[PDB]
RNA sequence: UGAAACUCAAAGGAAUUGACGGGGGCCCGCACAAGCGGUGGAGCAUGUGGUUUAAUUCGAAGCAACGCGAAGAACCUUACCAGGCCUUGACAUGCUAGGGAACCCGGGUGAAAGCCUGGGGUGCCCCGCGAGGGGAGCCCUAGCACAGGUGCUGCAUGGCCGUCGUCAGCUCGUGCCGUGAGGUGUUGGGUUAAGUCCCGCAACGAGCGCAACCCCCGCCGUUAGUUGCCAGCGGUUCGGCCGGGCACUCUAACGGGACUGCCCGCGAAAGCGGGAGGAAGGAGGGGACGACGUCUGGUCAGCAUGGCCCUUACGGCCUGGGCGACACACGUGCUACAAUGCCCACUACAAAGCGAUGCCACCCGGCAACGGGGAGCUAAUCGCAAAAAGGUGGGCCCAGUUCGGAUUGGGGUCUGCAACCCGACCCCAUGAAGCCGGAAUCGCUAGUAAUCGCGGAUCAGCCAUGCCGCGGUGAAUACG
């Protein structure tokens, strides 16, 4: 549900965190 | 042969010098 | 990460070894040309327009 | 390795963190950062919590542990295997 | 994706660059920003003039700054009041005494960086992007020219599926060295995204 | 003889442009064949799949992804993870309010960032024998507008690139044919590397392409003559070193030179075979140059950019970690398995480039990496520099070896704040697999392949065996 690939589920966001 | 660091071969290769190839 | 590493690289470093290039032009870390300042691309932006003193396409 | 010319490398915050405990009867927990610092004979018998990246490794300190580096004792990757 | 910029492929032969200076390996580039520091400002604020080329000459600690606008009316001002407005605001950036000439235009449309501006603009302004390139390559044909091309690409009326139009009359060499190619390029912003608007006038061989 | 329920939005005829054919004809390309070296096996370098991981940031996917973006990941880079921190913020403009600062030296804490902090002293035009209050470069505390986002969509986009393919093709204007799509021209005979050119013709022209103009190499001229050159005489510590000289070599600008020009032969012509002069001959070798288009090809992570999304956090600083993991699998490579070889000493011959916190002569210390001294060079002058295969001479004697140099122990050097993860190099020791590689498979038609070394970009250093160039030596074979 944040920044890029892969996706956390949430459409178009992933699972990468700032 | 040039992998073998311990011969006038192997400095020229490597491109160093040293007792097996000086200057 | 861009323009606070814009930033970044000009502010000067605790540590020499810190110090890196970027093109003055784009931002852009890699294939940074020293002489011109400048990466790769911009590179071959700039000189098709001319705008880059005396450099020309070579050929041989 | 370092150039025996120059120094034997610690941080210098945590050789201060030792001699201080040497000093007063020591020991206290100690924990930091500094993997590059080479255990040094103050070190020997302390416990120095090392960080891995994620978590500070306890570490005890012997006689024979000495020529190294402290993040020689706590390993960065969990592998466990493949299967 | 193919094709070669023609201005590039060219200097040399038919074409002179925008910057004329000998700098060595120590301060060329530091001569560089400032070059493409001095085109932004004059770009930014003389692009209502039509600007078209921006020559920079430079000897030494002195900077010669050469302007090619279309209406130089609009860059001198209240008598040479404009043109000192930024005479001097160029020094302001340039530290070195910014010598600045206006030159007159031949035919605006015989340039290739006005046509694009101006196809640009009307495509900016909601025409038909069609009918605005059968027009300007008109209008530079009937200017003597001897062929004109032009192409935009982009979402043209904003269609979901972008696409390219072009049209051209007379002849355009591209392969040929000889022939004086002025070659333009403009960008058209939209409410949609962007389109590109690419000129290409033959003025003639030599 | 001959239905219906039910179900569909078509089922069809001819003809058109394409694409396709284990249809035809005519051509072509290292396409096959003929050859020469390799890959597939080994060990290692690097990329990738897969898996693992707190993270192993993200992208590229048959040819045309896989030493690709990466022309330099220890920190930086860095976009990832853990943890400690900042909230008009690292950066932009603009509005206030309160200090009223500007900027350079500190200090407590802490891994650093940060939090708390302590010094001095600002013009600007002013009323100045005055208290001094303003205003203003530009700083700061709070408050706003706003900044920030390598978050998503390359199936919304510009730009740039890949690719079919340097393949010979793609079209248009008018005329003509057809109800029409469309056709003609562009087809046909001959020709060429080529829609190159000739001849023919309901077509006649024209444009994008091909060629040409541009660059390097090959011969000659002019112009120059130092830092380059030394033919011939004068010196000489015998070094073009000094006298001199620019002939030559070269260097770097401007020209000449090849056009099927000439002779023979074929031909309607274009051209084609052969000959002569000639350094060079049929486009002299090589490069730069890439048609209309194709692939919803690639790039939102260089940049630009519409729309979607985050706002004490999907932003920003910091320390550490990771991008270097490893049951495995593939790709591109390096080094080899040896005697046409390996080793030691001695001695020859390049080209292109780089070089003022740079190249380093030379001198001493050290087995050495290196260190210390230390001249010259803003470099046709001084340096990197020795080229290496070669040639001479000695040693090895067919052995897992004096072949191979992986792996591991120990001891150093240097760059760097710092080499545990995770640098290069040096010396002692160690001395693996590998005996020419299954099915399969790649490149090259000549100064090519193979083999030899040299340089540069990036760059503190370097994981470069990669990449882009440079010259040395120099083959085999093409019937078709
Ligand atoms: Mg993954
Ligand atoms: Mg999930
Ligand atoms: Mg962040
Ligand atoms: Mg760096
Ligand atoms: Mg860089
Ligand atoms: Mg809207
Ligand atoms: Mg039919
Ligand atoms: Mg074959
Ligand atoms: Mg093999
Ligand atoms: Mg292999
Ligand atoms: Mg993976
Ligand atoms: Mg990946
Ligand atoms: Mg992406
Ligand atoms: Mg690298
Ligand atoms: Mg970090
Ligand atoms: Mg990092
Ligand atoms: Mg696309
Ligand atoms: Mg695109
Ligand atoms: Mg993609
Ligand atoms: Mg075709
Ligand atoms: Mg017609
Ligand atoms: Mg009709
Ligand atoms: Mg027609
Ligand atoms: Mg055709
Ligand atoms: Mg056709
Ligand atoms: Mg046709
Ligand atoms: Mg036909
Ligand atoms: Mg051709
Ligand atoms: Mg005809
Ligand atoms: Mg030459
Ligand atoms: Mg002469
Ligand atoms: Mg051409
Ligand atoms: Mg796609
Ligand atoms: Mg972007
Ligand atoms: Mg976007
Ligand atoms: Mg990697
Ligand atoms: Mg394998
Ligand atoms: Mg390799
Ligand atoms: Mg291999
Ligand atoms: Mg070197
Ligand atoms: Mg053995
Ligand atoms: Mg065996
Ligand atoms: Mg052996
Ligand atoms: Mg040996
Ligand atoms: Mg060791
Ligand atoms: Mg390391
Ligand atoms: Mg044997
Ligand atoms: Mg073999
Ligand atoms: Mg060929
Ligand atoms: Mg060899
Ligand atoms: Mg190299
Ligand atoms: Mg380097
Ligand atoms: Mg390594
Ligand atoms: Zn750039």
């Amino acid at each position: 549900s944040k920044k890029s690939k892969p996706g956390d589920g949430k459409f178009g966001r992933g699972v990468k965190r700032g | 042969g040039k992998g073998d660091r311990r011969t006038r071969r192997g400095k020229i290769w490597r491109g160093t010098y040293g007792k097996y190839r000086p200057r | 990460a861009r323009k606070a590493l814009i930033e970044k690289a000009k502010r000067t470093p605790k540590f020499k070894v810190r110090a890196y290039t970027r093109c003055v032009r784009c931002g852009r870390a890699r294939s940074v040309y020293r002489f011109f300042g400048l990466c790769r691309i911009c590179l071959r932006e700039l000189a098709h327009k001319g705008q880059l003193p005396g450099v020309r396409k070579a050929s041989w | 390795p370092r150039s025996l010319k120059k120094g034997v490398f610690v941080d210098d915050h945590l050789l201060e963190k030792v001699l201080e405990l040497n000093a007063k009867g020591e020991k206290r927990l100690i924990k930091t950062w500094s993997r590059r610092s080479t255990i040094v004979p103050e070190m020997v018998g302390h416990t120095i919590a090392v960080y891995n990246g994620k978590q500070h490794v306890p570490v005890y300190i012997t006689e024979n542990m000495v020529g190294h580096k402290l993040g020689e004792f706590a390993p960065t990757r969990t592998y466990r295997g493949h299967g | 994706g193919n094709k070669i910029h023609p201005i590039g492929f060219r200097l040399g032969i038919t074409r002179d660059w925008e910057s004329r200076w000998y700098a060595g390996k120590k301060q060329y580039r530091h001569l560089l920003l400032e070059d493409q520091r001095i085109r932004g400002l004059l770009e930014k604020e003389l692009y209502s003039a039509g600007l078209a080329r921006v020559d920079i000459e430079r000897a030494a600690d002195n900077v010669a700054v050469t302007v090619h606008v279309a209406k130089p009316g609009v860059v001198i001002g209240r008598g040479g009041e404009r043109i000192r407005v930024l005479r001097e605001e160029l020094a302001k950036l340039t530290g070195k005494n910014v010598a600045l000439n206006v030159q007159e235009v031949q035919n605006p449309n015989l340039s290739a960086p006005l046509v694009a501006q101006r196809v640009a603009e009307q495509i900016e302004r909601r025409f038909a992007v069609r009918r605005a390139i059968k027009q300007a390559v008109q209008r530079v044909m009937e200017s003597g020219a001897k062929g004109a091309k032009v192409i935009v690409s982009g979402r043209i009326g904003g269609a979901e599926q972008a696409r390219t139009e072009w049209a051209a009359q007379g002849r355009v060499p591209l392969h040929t060295l000889r022939a004086n190619i002025d070659y333009g390029f403009a960008l058209a912003r939209t409410t949609y995204g962007v389109l590109g608007v690419k000129a290409y006038i033959f003025l003639g061989e030599v």
